[PDB]
């Protein structure tokens, strides 16, 4: 059954995450800075699946507006050229250059509270948006049993990888499920950013920390991509239903495909799964490169099918 | 691959994606920081500060004034299908429509996978109706938590 509620609600995969937007939401902010907060404790608990070192997306719907999208995804670096992967059949998966393009969620959570502080008229220190991120770093997480599953299940090939067993190993095998598991360092770094801002990530000393890391290890980032980045804010692609709007963020290239298949759109039981028959005629309607809005009722009614 | 929604008391929804694309990215952490970094060699081919085509955050807003955020974490075009058709169309309520089994071939519960199979994804959602009151849901398939006072 459904977890009803009156004032605010947070889902996330994790119950500390949850537990961690619904606290601010409660002290008085608002759902981005909740947001934030979470996005910073769910890198602590799930460090396996996501993190500080990756990429991140926002849909944002305003109570009256249009909404809001943030691409906070990062480039490749500057040294990661055609060249520099010579006769190698791909870009490796794992090993310093495989990390190869910009870390972004960071530059998605600036950019998400600069809106929040625009929608809001106030605004929470990011020292209490970080708090619990913090805390659970150096004083410990329940071991998840995915974090263990995913860290046996890769340890033979990460083993070796430059940090890998020093910060996910105890006595070099796959932590226990249900222990006590720390992360001395990731503290100090969310205790960075606490102090100097979370922008100093690209702009302030944890970037150029974070630089001569890259440079030690041969990937091929540079100090100036991170100074250069910014998270993008395209538009999110819009769907208009019978019953209102709907939207997604991916470019028109990835996304018409999805969208379309929503626009089926008279279904009032086998036959639901059957009328994937619209699935079919809608990779059908994208067939240049990545190539907008045709996704009209006066344009997927031939459906009719 | 993480999703979280959030929406607050004024009605600000949040429907948000975090990744690292594969586990522990690249293996590689970055010296004294515990950053694991992300592996994203595949958003690339082979024939330089050049960004990647890319993870979908979903969001909604219906006629009679509901509001809503979801999102798939693993699998999925198919599972955006399923919880609009159940929810929207077919008026299913917002936990079951996550729970009702699903299609990439299909769940046991109806070629046929067990009755909880990881591959038709982990999704959840939060619906804010024109009384104010909020409602969020999580998938029977993981071990989501919906916080809300």
């Amino acid at each position: 059954s459904s977890n009803v509620s009156t004032h605010g609600m947070a889902v996330a995969p994790h119950h500390l995450a949850s537990q961690s937007a619904l606290a601010i939401l409660r002290e008085g902010g608002s759902a981005i800075e909740a947001m934030v907060a979470a996005a910073a404790a769910i890198a602590v608990v799930y460090p396996h699946m996501n993190g500080l070192g990756g990429d991140g997306f926002w849909l944002i719907v305003p109570p009256e507006g249009d909404p809001i999208a943030i691409d906070a995804s990062g480039a490749a670096g500057s040294l990661a050229t055609l060249e520099a992967y010579a006769g190698q059949r791909h870009i490796p998966n794992r090993g310093p250059q495989a990390a190869l393009t910009v870390a972004g969620t960071v530059s998605g959570w600036v950019e998400a509270l600069r809106i929040s502080r625009d929608l809001t008229g106030r605004a929470l220190p990011v020292a209490r948006l970080l708090a619990d991120a913090i805390g659970y770093a150096e004083d410990g997480i329940p071991v998840t049993a995915s974090q263990a599953h995913a860290t046996a299940s890769k340890l033979e090939e990460l083993r070796h990888q430059p940090g890998f067993s020093e910060t996910w190993l105890v006595a070099g095998e796959a932590p226990r499920p249900g222990s006590r598991f720390r992360q001395p360092a990731l503290a100090g770094t969310l205790r960075m950013l606490a102090s100097d801002g979370l922008d100093s990530f690209y702009r302030g000393p944890l970037a150029e920390r974070l630089a001569q890391g890259m440079a030690a290890l041969g990937m091929p980032i540079t100090l100036g991509d991170l100074q250069a980045h910014r998270a993008r804010r395209p538009g999110p692609l819009t769907l208009q239903h019978q019953q209102g709007t709907l939207w997604n963020l991916a470019p028109p290239t990835q996304g018409l495909v999805s969208l379309a298949i929503l626009g089926t759109d008279k279904m009032a039981d086998a036959q639901t799964v059957h009328r994937v028959e619209a699935t079919k005629r809608a990779f059908a309607l994208r067939d240049t490169d990545p190539r907008q809005q045709l996704l009209t009722p006066e344009a997927l009614q031939p459906a009719d099918s | 691959t993480v999703w979280m929604g959030v929406v607050d008391n004024s009605g600000l929804a949040v429907s948000f994606i975090q990744s690292i694309y594969h586990e522990f990215g690249s293996g590689v952490v970055l010296p004294d920081t515990g950053i694991v970094w992300q592996n994203r060699g595949a958003a690339f081919s082979l024939d330089p500060g050049k960004q990647p085509f890319h993870l979908n955050p979903a969001a909604a807003r219906l006629n009679d004034g509901r509001v809503m955020v979801y999102g798939s974490m693993g699998g999925q075009p198919q599972t955006q299908a399923a919880l609009f058709t159940r929810y929207i169309l077919q008026g299913v309520p917002l936990q079951e429509s996550i729970s009702r089994p699903r299609w990439l071939k299909l769940e046991g519960r109806f070629e046929v996978l067990a009755d909880f199979s990881e591959a038709m994804g982990h999704a959840g959602a939060i619906v804010r109706h024109p009384n104010g009151l909020l409602e969020g849901a999580t998938d029977p398939r993981s071990n989501g938590a919906a916080a809300g006072y």
